[PDB]
């Protein structure tokens, strides 16, 4: 079976801007790939007929390029409703296969982290599990880091996250953080704080509590 | 235009059986070629099947004589049905049309497909109290957790829909508990954070468990 | 070498290789389900 490669790993890029998206297969065909677009949550949309051919639904800022193994996509004048990822399938034989895909995001300027910290619910106490959360808010990059420590010693092992999209109205995005720990262990330290580095300070930024403060 | 909407899917313990469906808005499925696909995250998309408009069919190597297609060309819908289901293939499934060789043109909703020996747990809630710094400014931000659910996803809302301005939802966490966990944070200004009435919907499909919890001021010492 | 047959029809076609093994009693495929059908206990020779 024929395997795809899409390249890069990620697409970062203001919009405006001429757009390259690069895949290579397992082994050499002669035009039989093609796009695959896809808005997340949505259903996704097919994008260029073989290598050069377009759909009449779609502008004509799109262009993509093929060759017996390598095939790049080029997309010209990024616009917002530009925000997606991007796929490759075989329209060749194999039977068909397709792409690991590739995100493209649209770039403004850097934006740093809003955080606050939240401690337990009353509930979760009652349960016997403790937890700590930490929120950041309407920032770019995305490659935002958030640490967490506890009595100043180091505790992100802790930890399960995920992040939020590209904000379409903000440029920017969200984080969610939780910090979780039994009670005893909960009661084990006293203070509680969480570390975040991000572009847009000079410095990361740390928040902090104590346990005694409820 | 011309749609396909779908229906289906869902979560049946291991060895169990799932039919699907899909109907087509404008173009009739009897004259076009259809095929399925399914998407895992983080995995992508893969091929599963397809029919020729000459009524033949084909299928992946991996699924021979076990995953099934047909089609009733006097409803302009599209059936499938999957037998021994086995694990990792819990996934959003779809629905499309080609013309020439396999362009996959028009696409449906998607339909989640899902695979586990657990079963159904409604979701938990709890409301976070905002801080001082947190109404510096105009505006506020005010959120709650929801976690201890199975199986994903679940709908949070306010006014069944109405507002839809201010909210910021986290993605969904899979824990090593084996259950699902998300979070949700929506903006108020910091005036009607004593007035207005905060009410928070949550709404978890498969346990079919629709949860209300108000969000209020409260305090820090306390 | 050694038998007589009634008729033998020869027939021809531009097909690509990846399609040539559709060219077979009982087959699927393009080629054999809209272009070119051959019986389930069919007699003859195939060469391409």
């Amino acid at each position: 079976e024929i395997v795809l490669t899409q390249s890069p790993g990620t697409l970062s890029l203001s919009p405006g801007e001429r757009a390259t998206l690069s895949c290579r297969a397992s082994q050499s065909i002669s035009s039989y790939l093609a796009w695959y677009q896809q808005k997340p949550g949505q259903a996704p949309r097919l994008l260029i007929y073989g290598a050069s051919s377009r759909a009449t639904g779609i502008p004509d800022r799109f262009s993509g390029s093929g060759s017996e193994t390598d095939f790049t996509l080029t997309i010209s004048r990024l616009e917002p409703e530009d925000f997606a990822v991007y796929f490759c399938q075989q329209y060749g034989s194999s039977p068909r296969t397709f792409g690991q895909g590739t995100k493209l995001e649209i770039k403004r300027t850097v934006a740093a982290p809003s955080v606050f910290i939240f401690p337990p619910s009353d509930e979760q106490l009652k349960s016997g599990t403790a937890s700590v959360v930490c929120l950041l808010n309407n920032f770019y990059p995305r490659e935002a880091k958030v640490q967490w420590k506890v009595d100043n010693a180091l505790q992100s092992g802790n930890s399960q996250e995920s992040v939020t999209e590209q904000d379409s109205k903000d440029s920017t995005y969200s984080l969610s953080s939780t910090l979780t720990l039994s009670k005893a262990d909960y009661e084990k330290h006293k203070v509680y704080a969480c570390e975040v580095t991000h572009q847009g300070l000079s410095s990361p930024v740390t928040k902090s509590f104590n346990r005694g403060e409820c | 235009e011309v749609q396909l909407v779908e229906s289906g899917g869902g979560l049946v313990q291991p060895g169990g059986s799932l039919r699907l469906s899909c109907a087509a808005s404008e173009i009739t499925v009897s004259r076009n070629y259809m095929s399925w696909v399914r998407q895992a995250p983080g995995k992508g998309l893969e091929w599963v099947s397809v029919i020729y408009s000459g009524g033949s069919t084909f299928y992946a190597d991996s699924v021979k004589g076990r995953f099934t297609i047909s089609r009733d060309n006097s409803r302009n819908t599209l059936y499938l049905q999957m037998n021994s289901l086995r694990a990792d293939d819990t996934a959003v499934y779809y629905c499309a049309r080609d013309y020439g060789d396999f362009y996959f043109d028009y696409w449906g909703q998607g339909t989640l497909v899902t695979v586990s020996s657990a079963s159904t747990k409604g979701p938990s809630v709890f409301p976070l109290a905002p801080s001082s710094k947190s109404t510096s400014g105009g505006t506020a931000a005010l959120g709650c957790l929801v976690k201890d659910y199975f199986p994903e996803p679940v709908t949070v809302s306010w006014n069944s829909g109405a507002l839809t301005s201010g909210v910021h939802t986290f993605p969904a966490v899979l824990q090593s508990s084996g259950l699902y966990s998300l979070s949700s944070v929506v903006t108020v200004p910091s005036s009607s954070l004593g007035t207005q009435t905060y009410i928070c919907n949550v709404n978890h499909k498969p346990s079919n468990t629709k949860v209300d919890k108000r969000v209020e001021p409260k305090s820090c010492d306390k | 070498n050694d038998l007589c047959f009634t008729n033998v029809y020869a027939d021809s076609f531009v097909i690509r290789g990846d399609e040539v093994r559709q060219i077979a009693p009982g087959q699927t495929g393009k080629i054999a389900d809209y272009n070119y059908k051959l019986p389930d206990d069919f007699t003859g020779c195939v060469i391409a």
